[PDB]
């Protein structure tokens, strides 16, 4: 009876595609053509945070827009003072193959995870004065690719076993499991309301999930290669992805389709990171060609280039207030731009 | 096999029933959000060096 | 967290003695340590300070060259060697935990105290020295400084301490606006650059004691006279 | 909370990072790769849901960190990028299983031509060579069924100065090597070099072979770093 | 005043020295720019850039000026300038030689024991400083005895040692021993071990060829240079035997040519340096 | 007098 179900699934996919085509009246470029452009954007390396031994795989800004945590593949987490380049903490990891790091919105916890399939939670605010592992979240059968805090007690972790999981930190158990993806899920982004989150997997598809419901609300299939990065538009009604086919794409939840592609014939390298400015007009993406690119989110033009890194730039993020942009790379250096 | 394919059509069934707005309205909303917060974007509109905490 | 300190007794006006503090329950090597003396029926006075790593060391002008502070990270023990012990060196010497990073709360834990009896600087002034009040009524302690404690970077280095009768000083408000951990929301601090106010919403039985003000803008760190609350 | 005290704490962190840098550069990291039929697990035991296994061993006062991968999915095109800038890749091949020896060739081809593994040398461990002779001395199974080019292959002039073994064993074991060196040569540049070896189940020279092979990988890294090439 | 040979000899020596100095500055500047700008910039390259700077300063400040001094021997400089060219150029020559020795030593360490840790970033700075200060200490005797003596008709000459020829002989004995014998012994003992070890394979043998070429050319170029000085120090009457000008010019050219051997081999051996130069 | 200097 598998053939009938496959035919019905194909019919449903055709219906969804027909609805998406019907909703498509005009492109985003057709609306933003008659608007003022952004112009050449020149950002300068205000700070350069050194100290990591091996390549930097991930970074995350604190909610105060001054503290940022970074993950290096030598088994080290460092919390920097971005204003003064000071080192606040240096947390050694049990496994040296960490691939993600998260800062709690309250600043009291930091999370990391890698090839060990375990999400370690570190308490930065301890009476003992040091930083200790408060909880290790085991239960994934694949490497951890991303993790983001919802609060001091809830966290969502992406994993290479094609599954995203919501965790309860005190109990250390998966209160919700998301099992829709086909390939390894490589990134996740939380909505501003923390009611939804998007995922990006190696199946060239992106899914919108409901945290409380636990079901896949929406699915986006614009890319043609593994999605390596994902980020939410500041208003929460759109999100941008970065994949290995050297293009960035803007999807909208309400439109249920793709609005623009941020690509160029010159760039032939995959996108490792993606981020939005405070207003959402600027789309910043990291590439394998050792430099980051600044994109006009509404006009799909190249506003500027961040070209100070000596190796693959793997992570990049904008502060909460939009003041600066921090980019990490495989050259073991973090650079802050303005 | 049949169980996995059975759940595929169930997930695809619910995704087709959601309300879908027009793309033009969504693009207009995105443009309006970009315009409304353009003044308070330190990257799109750089601040003077006195207000910049990185210079 | 614990800071048990030994050494004391009666010392002659020409003798010497060593004060030691045994740390336990926390990463001693990652913290800076202070010595604070409290003369009988008088206020607090900072003595010395050793940073994490036995690097930067500061002394008070009344003990500089006469006292010396030493650290022992492996044993989690901190020592204070006094060479000459004058008559005015009789007080209870407190040991204070201290850590310094962005957002940290120094002077957050104090030792139980050890007594020793012997047979320009910023002036922090507390206008009042005794304020009687009944429980449930809101009071407001005020303090002043010689110059502005508001630094250029944007934070005011004013610290609030409470010494309950028979108890060590306990941090309540650090940097003039931040509530210390483990203390109730009722306490709060205010001020602009030179006049600072500590106000408690609902006075309780455990809020009775002497309230001290400290500045950390630059060494030496100077305390206030002390404003006792009675009931 | 003086800012000068926060600078000293940061300076104290750098002192720990610099003394942790001495151990990182002095330690040689290795990645074990192989299938289930290969004796990869046996090689692990002969040195002295969790997604990674780490094995530490010393040869002549040199630290080696071997990283066996387990509890992962079948596809590896993403987590293999984590093993860039590594000293060597230990690839273990079951020579006896001629049916699955072809898929091992494709596994080696993908690793050798990987964009992020372009500068990493591979230490091939053709394991279970004792069972290879038994599968060719008996003559029940022959290579020519799977590889039509074995009939036209003859042993070169210098090969197998062993104390003693059957002539067809030598011709069989050097054809398996040949299929691997052609991949390492025709599908790769001179940046990284394959290091074929013949290993048994219980073999105590395996740690020495890795040490000698890693001494050569660093030697060419030093030659290019000092511009002596 | 003799040694004023006709322009035909002046043209020949001028052409011989001009190409030497031109290469010794141009290629050395190319090498230092490649190292310090195209980051390169590695701790292992600190010796290379230090040697490049030493060779550039040992060419520009020494070869051309002492060449124009050798022919038409009029010291067209002040008495203070004579003191300058007894301290800095000589320390540059000694620093270049000791930098060559240090490069040989660290190459030996990196080849014989690849798994052993390299020289510390701070240690490289301290050994570079030690080399420079040792060269300065060696050249200080030359500067402290930089008297000038004026003569009628011609320009004042630059005398070297007043305290007889016996003191001028032992100083040259020390300056030949610990500047030509011990450094060459070190870079022969280490380089022959490196060559035996390295004897893919084609590159590891062309490296050995470059090493033996470097050792042989160091042993050949610097021997007559010191022989001339020791002979003139031990033989007072030989310093004016109607022909010493040409002998000094030839020996000095042979010794000064070493300032361009290093940038040539650094481009011939490594492909990245060749591409950068081209 | 009439002699050649040298001067390293």
């Amino acid at each position: 009876e598998l053939d009938q179900l496959r035919q019905e699934a194909e019919q449903l996919k055709n219906q969804i595609r027909d609805a998406r085509k019907a909703c498509a009246d005009a492109t985003l470029s057709q609306i933003t053509n008659n608007i003022d452009p952004v112009g050449r954007i020149q950002m300068r390396t205000r700070r350069t945070l050194r100290g990591h031994l091996a390549k930097i795989y991930a970074m995350h800004w604190g909610t105060d827009s001054r503290l940022l945590v970074s993950a290096s593949q030598d088994g080290k987490l460092i919390i920097w003072d971005s204003y003064t380049t000071n080192k606040v903490h240096a947390i050694p990891l049990r496994s040296s193959w960490v691939m993600t790091c998260a800062y709690a919105p309250s600043g009291n916890y930091v999370a990391c995870g890698g090839l060990d399939n375990i999400c370690s939670i570190y308490n930065l605010k301890t009476r003992e004065g040091n930083v200790r592992v408060s909880r290790e979240l085991a239960g994934h059968t694949g490497y951890l690719s991303c993790c983001r805090f919802l609060d001091d007690n809830q966290i969502v972790t992406s994993s290479g076993d094609t599954t995203c999981a919501l965790w309860d930190i005190e109990t250390g158990q998966q209160t919700t499991t998301f099992t829709g993806h086909t390939g390894d899920v490589m990134s996740l982004s939380l909505a501003p309301d923390t009611r939804l989150f998007v995922s990006g997997a190696c199946d060239a598809s992106a899914k919108l999930w409901d945290v409380r419901e636990g079901m896949c609300r929406q699915t986006f299939t614009g890319h043609e290669s593994d999605i390596n990065a994902i980020c939410f538009f500041p208003n929460g009604n759109a999100f941008a992805t970065g994949s290995d086919d050297a293009t960035c794409r803007l999807f909208d939840l309400r439109a249920d389709q793709e609005l623009m592609t941020y690509s160029h014939d010159n760039i032939i390298c995959g996108i490792t990171s993606v981020s939005f400015s405070k207003s959402g007009r600027l789309l910043l993406a990291g590439y394998d060609d050792f430099n980051c690119n600044v994109w006009d989110a509404l006009k799909a033009d190249r506003a500027g280039v961040l070209a100070g890194h000596d190796n693959r730039v793997s992570c990049l993020g904008v502060t909460d207030d939009g003041m600066a942009v921090a980019t990490g790379s495989w050259d073991s250096f973090l650079k802050i731009w303005n | 096999s049949i169980a996995q394919a059975r759940k595929l059509v169930e997930q695809l069934k619910m995704e087709a029933n959601i309300d879908r707005i027009k793309v033009s309205k969504a693009a207009a909303d995105l443009m309006a959000y970009c315009e409304a917060h353009a003044k308070e974007d330190p990257l799109l509109t750089p601040v003077p060096a006195s207000e910049n905490p990185f210079r | 967290v614990q800071l048990v300190e030994s050494g004391g007794g009666l010392v002659q006006p020409g003798g010497s003695r060593k004060l030691s503090c045994s740390a336990s329950g926390f990463a001693f090597s990652s913290f800076g340590m202070h010595w604070v003396r409290q003369a009988p029926e008088k206020g607090l006075e900072w003595v010395a300070y050793i940073s994490s790593g036995s690097g930067t060391i500061y002394y008070a002008d009344t003990v500089k060259g006469r006292f010396t502070i030493s650290r022992d990270d492996p044993k989690n023990t901190l020592f204070l060697q006094m060479t000459s012990l004058r008559s005015e060196d009789t007080a209870m010497y407190y040991c204070v935990r201290s850590i310094y990073y962005y957002g940290s709360s120094p002077f957050d834990f104090w030792g139980q105290g050890t007594t020793l009896t012997v047979s320009s600087d910023i002036v922090m002034t507390q206008a009042t020295s005794s304020v009687p009040v009944t429980p449930g009524e809101s009071v407001s302690i005020s303090c002043r400084s010689s110059k502005s404690l508001l630094h250029s970077n944007g934070n005011t280095y004013l610290y609030w301490f409470l010494q309950r009768p028979g108890q060590s000083p306990q941090l309540l408000i650090y940097r003039m606006s931040n509530l210390a951990s483990g203390v109730p929301d009722r306490f709060s601090g205010s001020g602009s650059g030179t006049a600072f106010t500590l106000t408690i919403s609902r006075l309780e039985a455990e809020d009775v004691g002497v309230y001290y003000c400290m500045q950390h803008l630059e060494y030496p760190l100077t305390f206030g006279a002390g404003t006792k609350l009675e009931l | 909370a003086e800012d000068k005290a926060a600078v000293e704490r940061s300076k104290m962190i750098e002192k720990q990072l610099q003394k942790d840098k001495q151990v990182y550069r002095r330690t040689l990291r290795l990645l074990l790769l192989g299938a289930d039929n290969s004796g990869k697990s046996t090689i692990v035991k002969q040195m002295r849901t969790s997604g990674i296994f780490e094995t530490k061993f010393q040869v002549d006062k040199v630290n080696f960190h071997m990283f066996d991968v387990g509890a992962q999915r079948d596809e590896r095109r993403k987590w293999i990028q984590c093993f860039n800038d590594v000293t060597a890749i230990i690839f273990v091949v079951d020579s006896s299983d001629y049916n699955r020896l072809q898929e091992a060739l494709n596994d080696f081809d993908s690793i050798w031509n990987n964009r992020w593994l372009r500068t990493i040398s591979v230490i091939l461990f053709l394991n279970k060579q004792d069972l290879l002779a038994e599968k060719v001395l008996a003559g029940k199974s022959k290579i020519e069924d799977y590889f039509p080019e074995f009939a036209r292959y003859t042993t070169p002039e210098d090969a197998t100065p062993e104390p003693g073994e059957d002539p067809r064993v030598t011709r069989a074991k050097y054809f398996i090597r040949k299929e691997f060196v052609d991949i390492s040569t025709a599908s790769g540049d001179g940046r990284h070099i394959c290091y074929p070896h013949f290993t048994c189940a219980v073999d105590t020279e395996n740690a020495r072979r890795i040490f000698n092979d890693c001494k050569d990988i660093i030697l060419q890294m030093n030659l290019r770093e000092y511009n002596l090439v | 005043n003799q040694f004023v040979q006709p322009s035909w000899r002046i043209a020949l020596w001028s052409l011989a020295y001009g190409v030497v100095v031109a290469v010794a500055v141009l290629g050395n500047l190319i090498v230092i720019w490649i190292i310090l700008a195209h980051k390169m910039r590695t701790v292992t390259n600190y010796f290379l850039v230090n040697l490049a700077f030493s060779d550039a300063s040992m060419a520009a400040f020494n070869t051309l000026v002492n060449f124009i001094y050798a022919l038409h021997s009029e010291w067209y400089f002040g008495a203070n300038y004579c003191r300058f060219q007894n301290f800095f150029p000589i320390t540059a020559v000694f620093a270049s030689i000791y930098s060559m020795t240090a490069i040989a030593v660290d190459r030996y360490m990196a080849i014989i024991d690849p798994l052993k840790p390299r020289l510390s970033a701070t240690a490289t700075k301290i050994v570079i400083g030690s080399i420079w200060i040792l060269a300065f200490l060696l050249a200080f005797p030359q500067c402290l005895y930089s008297k000038t003596k004026v003569m009628p008709g011609r320009t004042l000459c630059f005398v070297q040692w007043p305290e007889g020829p016996k003191q001028h002989f032992t100083y040259h004995i020390i300056v030949i021993i610990l500047v030509y014998c011990f450094p060459l012994l070190i870079m022969g003992i280490t380089y022959t071990i490196v060559g035996i070890t390295l004897w893919q394979l084609k590159a590891k043998r062309k490296v050995v060829k470059m090493m033996i070429i470097v050792v042989m050319t160091f042993a050949i170029c610097w021997l007559p240079y010191h022989i001339y000085f020791i002979l003139t120090a031990i033989y007072q009457q030989l310093n004016r035997w109607k022909y010493i000008q040409q002998v000094y010019l030839a020996s000095f050219w042979l010794a000064m040519s070493s300032t361009m051997y290093n940038p040539i081999i650094y481009c011939c051996l490594n492909k990245r340096f060749r591409a950068g130069f081209k | 007098h009439d002699f050649f200097v040298g001067l390293m």
